[PDB]
């Protein structure tokens, strides 16, 4: 049996996708869990770089470039026939540096959705909207309302009068040539700031606000993609979808997105992911299901698209798309978007001027250029093990006066019989404890519970103990995870809970409840503190690269701790073992972490050190040493390695707050 | 006054090395003290050039000098070097800093 | 007075070695002459213990001694050894008799 | 084709042996040269240790022990059938330390040969001989005459009353227990000295004198072996052969010899030697021929002996033999014989007393005991090359007023095509020269004659030149060597001549005639001086051994120059090359030579030195060093190596006066 975790924006047809996952489940017996976290595009890289991540991610192509740039996405190898089943330029959208990284699913382009009843004649130009808003305000309504918090809905104007993100030419993008501070952009954004200043729109309008406004007939117009059409269909609004207005006599040029599906490089189910995506998702019936849940606009599948074009709404999406510009997939897109967002917000709220916000956007957009392409490193080349307190999902709570405390652990391992070492540490002093464990694969378990009045709850068929106990055991019912939590709570309060993926060892300390929290509420990337400390089976996928234009042979090993969710200053231990290392080896260690991380180093040869915060060693342990300010991004750290005259990055890894880490090296 | 190893505590600031030696502050740098006079001891394992020069000196003390008590083997120490470019270069065995054995040469 | 190799002619009879060294009569046994004072020259390749001790001496000339100019490498010579049993033991490379390079240690 | 050089005493049937060699020649085409040098038993070891020697030697067994003791005799491996064809105790005579060294040919024992006409009743006891001598001296004759210069003819009395050489017991000889100074010996020798003192015999009587005396009827008795019987048969003497008289009522115990044939270890024709000896010499017809030439007494062949016993003379030889004692074959026999000889002579001439001569004989007899058994060393273990001035046979003479000078060279190589480098050096100044060369095997020759008006004489069919000359060449006639010398002399005086065996290179200098000698007369082991200097192809067979009871590993390399025939003091150069020698190797070099030999050494590692005369090196060449007195015998030098705490003798070689020598070693 197997599993497929998927991420997709909450505004898309994730239910239909889930149904496709049900067909895939019945056929292959491989369960599919579709989820829609908040800001999943910004969350994915962070977790994927730790080994924990969805098997598949769904998002516009603009981000996949960055993702794979950090070696976070496996290469897609579809047969030429299958590639012929989809349109080329979509593959081009997912192709970056010559490799197909994702499966193009759909095409997305913003369209003007107007209320036919309120506005039978939508405006052809932006310049007339103010007048219309005046009239409709005399009728007790508003002209237009759309999300102003995300710059994706404002770019069509900005680029309408000539704005552009990165000057493209000779098959490649020029990152140092940005067109946000040019005339057209300043003109468009000036027009928007004039709309808000004249109270034709409220600077705080967001997606939900606009959708509610138009769907309830409070505003006569809105700007949205195919997905929103379903929500309008449920509403009593008689809506029309048409081209966007012209600014300064020029058509609005929206950024055309390509909903694509990328495979997590850390996923062991790569084969199965290929199975689902290709053979189930990109078939007529699959895209039929998803589009039934939420319209995908123009799909990348030629057949089903041939059927969808007949929808005049899709046709409009294609007109607006043809008039616009496909988004670049380069990594810098992230920074660009961030900058633009800051600009728009600061200009709409009145914090900054148009010229100022857009100048600053011209400087901030392009930045942290890439220095190399990170590629996975084989185990025999590099190896990492570590012990951390963080968990995929976690909560820690206190139970005053509770005669019985409950602990729940959700474990997930590859499709095979695993081995696990679990040890429960007794607290200082009679409280009886309940341990509910759930697993998605067979497991051989080494349980160690000393002096603990313990009770158990688990699968008698999936779990096999080396030292089994007879009495005080309970068969785990077949419920969803949440219902498992509630069911466990029906016996006693839950003091702690965590979802681990492929753990090697687990240490659970009782009575170590941190702070004052009375209810356990699962939080992604939660810090378990002194409660739980586990060693995962599979570490983050080792990565490395070669820094071009750098003379000599100098090895660079980089370690970057991820944000730690508000904890006191910690000491991270680090052991290094460079096997088959030349007598006089010129290497460097780069330790990046939050400001509250001090480093404790232990190595066996001569090498460079470069850290944040402060660092100490086993030799002369006292007399800590002040660190330096290091770049925060992966490409920033790689660039610092280049500054360190490092020609090769032998190792690159990113972990969360972890007490101990050990690294072994090779490549002789 | 047979040649032998004796203690010598060193401070990197006093010698002007605190700039490109950040760690440690002081360390043991045993010196070789004592006279080289024949007969030379079995543990010193004096070189025969030392024996010779000692005897010639005994014959012509004003024209030829004595054999000298010096280190014959050195050991490494872990230190933190500083490059001109400005990197914290840790050398886990920065050789030739402490005396391991003394002899007459 | 930088440390350097200088000439030293030796006679085996004067040192009492003519009994068990029959050949030769005299040979060249270069000595290492000159002072060890920082800054120490690139050719001497002084050990860092020597540099250190020289600086400490400069700081405390009465409490710590200078670095010493001694041979850092020796060469062999062909000689005719004599065993107690009485055999003419020729050693074609009887090592450690002449100086090859000098340095400060 | 091939060759077989043989040595045998001049008093034996060497002509019949030569005829057997003629049959062997016709059958196998392998010429056989039988020779009878003077003191061939003492000469053989000296030459054989240099590679030059007869293919086969014939002598009593008493010497073969010493010979093989120096590794000079190859082991005999006859099939058990053939061994059954001869009597065992003969094989025992030739067996030494477990190896069959020679082929037993005949049995020899002294017998009393009396003139029946002069003495019809030979005496039964020694004590009556004086009276008989008185009577016969009244008749103008003498009683007895026999060789007094060789102790072999006097031992029968000495041992008659209990004398013995080496006390034998427990299957082995005790060398430190000698019975020459005992009562019986002193009694016998006293009796002899009384015979000479009373003028019954002349102390100067030798073999020839006695044989002439008896054969011409001047004496009535003599003591001789079977060989002499032929010479009596030619004489008009009517002789009877009977047992020897009794001394002090005890029978005379002669030393029974065993005429045996040993194979020179340095001979390449070992196979052919086995052929001749076994299949031709030890057959009925062969022993028939030799016995026809000179009686062999009792032969070792059972058949032919069965026919010879019927000769009453042989029967007498067997009675005297049974009454006597077989000679020990041990090496010490040589020293013993020497001592005894000195004693007898000094006691008969009146130089020493019986008690004194025999006491001194008791001390001198046993001596220079063996320290190890020398065995041939393979080429890959040790290798020797050298350049010498000595030759198997040689002469150098001067030619006053001679318009043409002649040079003759007799060359002999194994059965194969060889290569030779010959260079004639012109003298300072118009004399024309003649070069006569003879060869027993095909040869490819590199002749170098510059500015020499030279003429040639050789085999056009056997010799092949790399640079052949057309005119002034002569075909060499088919003559014996001596007739070749005379024939060459018929054209001009011979200034020099030499017989070389398997030469690699040859240098012949003209006008370098040494001393004042007008006639060239071949002399064995002649010193050619500045005239000739040649490098032989095959060197002396390398030898070594292990010195028992010696701790540690210390290598001993021994070099011993042979006597040099009256020359001025010379400098012998010696180069050593120990390949695959450990860094710190404990070895020793032993250089033995005449008093007029100084040594010049050249080696590449650390080793001991032990020499005679004086020695110098390349390093500090001047300031020569006085040597020490070293033992003269091979066993003496080996014993000195034992004194040097040497446990192994890696190399052992003996050469004649040679200017340069080079040694390469192995065994890693
Ligand atoms: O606004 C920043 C955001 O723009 C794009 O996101 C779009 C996405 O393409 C659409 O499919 C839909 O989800 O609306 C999003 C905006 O709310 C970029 O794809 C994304 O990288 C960027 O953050
Ligand atoms: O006289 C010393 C001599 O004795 C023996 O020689 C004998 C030999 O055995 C006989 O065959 C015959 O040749 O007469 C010889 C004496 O003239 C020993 O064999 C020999 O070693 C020794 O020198
Ligand atoms: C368990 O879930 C993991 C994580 O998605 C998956 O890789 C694995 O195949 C699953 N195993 C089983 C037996 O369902
Ligand atoms: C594991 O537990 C689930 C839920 O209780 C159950 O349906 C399943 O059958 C169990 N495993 C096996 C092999 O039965
Ligand atoms: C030449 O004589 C040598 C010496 O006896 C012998 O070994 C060789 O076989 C002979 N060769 C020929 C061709 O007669
Ligand atoms: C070598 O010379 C001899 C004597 O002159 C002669 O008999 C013989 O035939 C010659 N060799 C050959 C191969 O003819």
């Amino acid at each position: 049996e197997g599993k497929l975790v998927i991420w997709i924006n909450g505004d898309k047809g994730y239910n239909g996708l889930a149904e496709v996952g049900k067909k895939f489940e019945k056929d292959t017996g491989i369960k599919v869990t579709v989820e829609h976290p908040d800001k999943l595009e910004e969350k994915f890289p962070q977790v994927a770089a730790t080994g924990d991540g969805p098997d598949i991610i769904f998002w516009a192509h603009d981000r996949f470039g960055g993702y794979a740039q950090s070696g976070l996405l496996a290469e897609i190898t579809p047969a030429a026939a299958f590639q012929d089943k989809l349109y080329p330029f979509t593959w081009d959208a997912v192709r970056y540096n010559g490799k197909l990284i994702a499966y193009p699913i759909a095409v997305e382009a913003l369209s003007l959705i107007y209320n036919k009843d309120l506005l039978p004649n939508p405006p052809k130009t932006w310049e007339e909207i103010p007048a219309l808003d005046k009239e409709l305000k005399a009728k007790g309504k508003s002209a237009l309302m759309f999300n102003l918090q995300e710059p994706y809905f404002t770019w069509p104007l900005i680029a309408a009068d000539g704005g552009y993100a990165f000057k493209y030419a000779a098959g490649k993008y020029d990152i140092k040539d940005v067109g946000v501070d040019n005339a057209g952009a300043k003109a468009g954004l000036t027009f928007l700031v004039d709309l808000i200043k004249n109270k034709h729109m409220n600077a705080d309008t967001d997606y939900s606000i606009a959708e509610h406004a138009f769907n309830h007939g409070e505003t006569a117009m809105t700007i949205n993609g195919p997905w929103a059409w379903s929500n309008i269909d449920t509403s009593a609004v008689n809506y029309g979808v048409t081209v966007l207005p012209t600014f300064k006599g020029q058509p609005s040029k929206p950024f055309v997105g390509v909903l694509s599906a990328g495979i997590n490089a850390a996923s062991p189910n790569k084969e199965l992911a290929k199975e689902f995506l290709e053979n189930y998702l990109l078939t007529d019936e699959g895209l039929e299901a998803v589009n039934k849940d939420k319209p995908l606009g123009a799909v990348a599948l030629k057949s089903y698209e041939e059927e969808l074009v007949k929808d005049p709404r899709v046709a409009a999406t294609m007109e607006n798309a043809q008039k616009g510009e496909i988004m670049p997939n380069i990594p810098q897109m992230s920074a660009f978007w961030y900058a633009v967002r800051t600009a728009v917000i600061n200009a709409a709220s009145g914090r900054q001027t148009v010229d100022a916000a857009l100048a600053a956007a011209q400087t901030n957009a392009a930045a942290e250029t890439v220095h190399c392409d990170l590629q996975p490193v084989g185990p025999e080349r590099g190896e990492v093990t570590y012990t951390t307190s963080q968990v995929s999902k976690g909560c820690v709570a206190q139970a005053p006066n509770a005669i019985l405390e409950v602990h729940v652990l959700f474990l997930e391992f590859p499709t095979g019989p695993s081995q696990l070492e679990l040890t429960l540490q007794a607290s200082k002093q009679p409280r009886e404890v309940l341990l509910v464990l759930s697993v998605n694969s067979s497991v051989f378990l080494h349980l160690q519970a000393l002096g603990i009045p313990l009770h158990l709850a688990y699968n008698s068929s999936l779990v096999t103990f080396q030292e089994p106990p007879g009495v005080n055991t309970t068969e785990l019912p077949s419920f969803p995870k949440t219902q498992i939590l509630e069911w466990a709570a029906e016996r006693g309060p839950i003091t702690s809970a965590a979802e681990l993926n492929d753990p090697q060892s687990i240490l659970l300390r009782l009575g170590q409840a941190q702070g004052s929290l009375s209810f356990c509420m699962l939080e992604a990337s939660q810090d378990m503190g002194r409660t739980l400390e586990w060693r995962p089976r599979t570490p983050a996928l080792v990565r490395g690269c070669h820094l071009e234009g750098v003379a000599g042979h100098k090895e660079a090993h980089i370690l970057r701790v991820l944000p730690g969710h508000s904890a006191g200053p910690r000491t991270v231990t680090v052991k290094v073992e460079l096997s088959c290392a030349p007598g006089d080896l010129d290497a460097v260690l780069i330790l990046q972490g939050p400001p509250y991380v001090s480093w404790l180093i232990d190595a066996n040869h001569n090498m460079q050190i470069w850290t944040t915060g402060e660092y100490s060693f086993k030799i002369f342990p006292e007399k800590n040493i002040r660190g330096f300010k290091l770049p925060d991004t992966p490409q920033g750290l790689l660039g610092e390695a280049r500054m360190l005259n490092a020609s090769i990055v032998a190792s690159f890894v990113e972990l969360p707050l972890a007490s101990i880490v050990s690294l072994h090296a090779s490549s002789c | 006054s047979h040649c032998q190893k004796t203690s010598l505590r060193v401070n990197f600031e006093d010698i002007g090395w605190d700039s490109w030696i950040i760690a440690p502050k002081e360390y043991e740098a045993y010196e070789c003290k004592g006279g080289c006079f024949f007969p030379l001891a079995d543990d010193v394992t004096p070189t025969k050039h030392a024996i010779v020069q000692t005897l010639v000196h005994l014959k012509f003390p004003t024209k030829v000098g004595k054999a000298c008590c010096v280190p014959t083997k050195l050991s490494p120490i872990s230190v933190l070097y500083k490059d001109d470019m400005g990197v914290p270069t840790l050398k886990y065995h920065y050789e030739g800093m402490s005396v391991a054995e003394c002899g007459c040469r």
